[PDB]
């Protein structure tokens, strides 16, 4: 059905998130550590929820008017 | 080495300060000139009359006061204030400067003080010029 | 001629957009992209109106080269 | 006679303020005195204070100094008290995470070592913005705007403004992260300036030739990668697609930002050690508002993975099944799982 | 003097003599409320119901809204630390139009298309006339709901301005208050429940 893209992507983002906890700096580290890994996420959140309900649709476009080339 | 506290609040303690008398008044500048420590009050049910130090307050806001008095007849008679710009050698790096002591702090009362009545009777001197150049410019008007 | 210091940036600055903007719109109009003209109404010849449309910008270009020396001189 | 009192006044307007500043200062000492203890039998006064704990090194290094530039001998002036009272908050600010810290505090000034709500404000508060402001065109020219006051801190730093470029400008990373999620989000909406892009292959075909005038439909030859497909665009039926898609995109994103938040109340009562309001409120409210509303998210998430025409199946609705899943038990009219 | 009395006097004496009238001709039966019933458009009644349930929707909301507001406004002004805490009031009168929103969501996805043929219908008659009275239901309990809600918070504005203990005491007023639009939610949800679409 290909939810698996989803699926694969969302291992990619979830795998270099938690590459960053163990990356980030020292200087403040609450700051990056947290800013980073909830932008991946909702940035990540948005398309996976536009990829989907685009994947089985149940309407078409119409477009009545429309020059025939 | 500080903890960063954006996560949660910062770490905190209280503090018990035995301060001796006669380095008090100069030992309050420099725990002032720090400023990260928030005193709570101790001499709570006690009226603010009561209370110690009140004529050394009484003193001090009559000379602000009379500077209040002194900044409200500067806007009449338009002068710009000065507004000496360098607000660094109280501010600033080294954390330290001498407090003025006692003697500059009385200067400072009797010069106030000497001056108020000074300005208030130059200023009552030209306001009876006023009061009397205004009748007689309409009785110009009128001949 | 009072000051005219306050009313070179609003008029600079709207050049600026301006140029960009109805440049890439003409260049869009140019190559006919079936989104300007891709349906029977507004347009219907394609470079004709991208004509007209990149002499809005040169006029807009010679706004903003105007009005950008008279800033120059506070 | 108008003369010489303006002369004084001349003499006065230069160096009042350098007075004025050293009269405010030597009240504020006597009125941080004031709050003290004083004791007669000896001349000692006694005072109390709340202090973070990294300055107590500070404490005694510039106490130190003081008794350095004079010459006494005092017995320890300094003695940390164990207490029982409420201290002060305090969170670090660093010019970045400041706005966003001046932003929660405006609603209310937190408990001692409960977990700071500006964290999380600092991306869930523009991406929230963006989702209302979804243009690529409009957040454009809001990053411009907000670069424009960015690049030079340093300039305006020292100026009197007046309480509108105030607001303008204590929050002006608020406004780039603003400007840069509402450039993503309206690159997901396929929005620039009221107009789609045409940066990929579309995943809608249309037919094959039309006279000028019939009213024709797409076969769906596909899926589009980023964003909404630019088949979309006049199409007469476009408000009908749109609406459905991001109510749907607007309830799960709710969803996951109240079920986010819900858990700072575990890692609240699991650090104070309150294990009775962990099984007393954190469990009752958990069961209750994921069994009710989460399942209509999975629901909806699951109607997405499903192919109905091929299946040959009707598609229910979500909102009749969630209105009779309260107002008639039981009976289910169209089939999910 | 009194126009709108001697307006409502003129329309009343005027529908009594007609009746009479219509009485004294032996022809009662030509004022005939119930032909007009079925002789009447459906959608007309579908239609009345929406836009009327979310305009009265609407209506309670900025009532309540001013109400709590102005007090809130005036008691700020010596004690400016009431805003933040009575927002939850004007959130109070703010979620009633959201609860119109909601039913007008759920009824405009029944106005689909008939035919000529069984036009007036069963089941199109009970849909437009479950729709009209489950969007009027809704609407009014709303309106009510909104004004009762903008006058205990506005007197909840007033007693946390007294001092800061009293908010706690009044704001359990409000959530009794709020519970009657979701009542009028719930049963405007129930009215329209067994009510098809227009086929």
């Amino acid at each position: 059905s290909s939810f698996y893209t989803v699926v694969g992507v969302f291992i990619v983002v979830s795998a270099m998130s938690v590459l960053f906890w163990i990356m980030a700096p020292k200087n403040n580290q609450a700051v990056w550590r947290s800013t980073v890994i909830l932008t991946l996420a909702m940035m990540f959140l948005m398309w996976a929820i536009t990829f989907l309900c685009q994947l089985h649709p149940l309407v078409a476009p119409r477009r009545s008017d429309l020059r025939p080339e | 080495e500080k903890e960063e506290a954006i996560f949660r609040s910062a770490e905190m303690a209280l503090v018990q300060f035995y301060i001796p008398q006669e380095i008090s008044r100069d030992s309050a500048y420099t725990l002032g000139q720090l400023g990260l420590v928030q005193f709570r009050d101790l001499n709570s049910k006690v009226r603010a009359f009561q209370r110690t130090f009140v004529n050394e307050i009484r003193r001090l806001d009559n000379v602000e006061r009379q500077y209040r008095y002194f900044y409200s007849l500067l806007k009449k008679h338009d002068i710009k204030l000065y507004e000496g710009d360098t607000d660094k050698y109280l501010d600033g790096s080294g954390e330290l400067y001498v407090p003025p002591s006692g003697s500059v702090i009385d200067d400072y009362v009797r010069n106030a003080s000497y001056l108020e009545e000074r300005l208030i009777q130059m200023e009552d001197a030209t306001d009876q010029i006023e009061v009397q150049k205004n009748d007689l410019e309409q009785y110009r008007f009128i001949l | 001629p009072v000051v005219s210091t306050g009313k070179a940036w609003c008029c600079t600055v709207l050049s600026a957009f301006g140029v960009v903007i109805l440049s890439v719109i003409a260049h869009l109009f140019n190559t006919n992209h079936e989104s300007f003209v891709g349906s029977i109404n507004d347009p219907e010849d394609g470079p004709a109106v991208a004509h007209t449309v990149y002499l809005a910008a040169l006029v807009y270009l010679v706004f903003f080269v105007f009005c950008g020396f008279q800033v120059y001189l506070a | 006679t108008s003369t010489t009192l303006e002369s004084e006044l001349y003499a006065i307007a230069k160096e009042l303020d350098s007075w004025f500043q050293d009269v405010t200062r030597e009240k504020a000492i006597f009125e941080i005195l004031n709050k003290s203890n004083y004791d007669t039998n000896r001349k000692i006064l006694i005072a109390e204070g709340w202090i973070p704990r990294d300055e107590l090194a500070t404490l005694q290094a510039r106490l130190g100094e003081m008794i350095a530039r004079l010459g006494i001998d005092v017995p320890s002036i300094i003695q940390v008290l164990d207490t029982n009272h409420t201290p002060p908050t305090f969170h670090r600010t660093n010019k970045f995470t400041a706005g966003f810290q001046s932003i929660c505090d405006c609603y209310g000034i937190a408990q001692y070592r409960e977990i700071n709500a500006g964290l999380p404000t600092i991306v869930t508060f523009p991406f929230m913005f963006a989702i209302m402001f979804g243009d690529m065109g409009h957040g454009f020219l809001m990053t411009l705007a907000a670069l424009s006051l960015v690049l030079n801190e340093k300039k305006i730093n020292k100026m009197k403004r007046g309480e509108i470029f105030d607001m303008a400008f204590t929050g002006r990373y608020i406004i780039l992260l603003m400007g840069v999620f509402s450039m993503y989000t309206g690159f997901l909406y396929n929005d620039i300036f009221s107009k789609t892009m045409t940066i990929f292959k579309s995943g809608w075909k249309w037919p094959d030739h039309w006279k000028k005038g019939e009213s024709i439909t797409a076969t769906s030859v596909g899926t589009y990668p980023i964003g909404l497909d630019w088949a979309w665009h006049g199409t007469e039926n476009a408000l009908l697609f749109s609406n459905s898609y991001k109510m749907k995109l607007s309830i799960l994103m709710g969803f996951i930002h109240m079920t986010y938040s819900y858990f700072f109340s575990l890692a609240n009562h699991l650090y104070f050690n309150s294990m009775i309001d962990i099984i007393g409120n954190f469990i009752p409210g958990l069961l209750f508002m994921q069994g009710i509303f989460g399942y209509l998210s999975v629901c909806i998430v699951y109607k997405w993975a499903v192919d109905w025409v091929k299946d040959g199946k009707p598609a229910p609705g979500l909102l009749n099944m969630l209105i009779n899943m309260f107002l008639s038990p039981g009976t289910i009219d169209d089939e999910l799982y | 003097f009194s126009f709108s009395h001697f307006l409502y006097y003129l329309v009343l004496i005027v529908v009594i003599v007609y009746g009479l009238y219509k009485l004294f001709t032996g022809h009662g039966s030509d004022i005939n409320f119930g032909k007009f019933l079925l002789r009447t458009s459906p959608y007309m009644w579908a239609n009345l119901g929406i836009a009327l349930c979310v305009g009265l929707s609407v209506v309670g909301a900025a009532w309540g809204i001013f109400i709590t507001g102005s007090s809130m406004i005036g008691a700020g002004v010596r004690a400016p630390r009431i805003t933040t805490k009575n927002l939850i009031s004007i959130i109070f009168c703010e979620v009633v139009a959201i609860y119109g929103l909601i039913i007008a969501i759920v009824f405009s996805s029944k106005l689909t298309v008939a035919t000529a043929e069984n036009m007036y219908s069963k089941s199109n008659l009970y849909t437009g006339y479950s729709l009209f009275w489950a969007g009027i239901t809704v609407g009014a309990s709303n309106l009510i709901c909104g004004i009762a809600v903008g006058i205990t918070g506005a007197t909840a504005a007033i007693s946390d301005a007294a001092d800061s203990a009293l908010f706690v005491k009044i704001l359990v007023i409000e959530i009794f208050g709020s519970i009657l639009g979701l009542l009028g939610l719930i049963v405007g949800l129930l009215m329209a429940g067994k009510a098809s679409e227009f086929q």
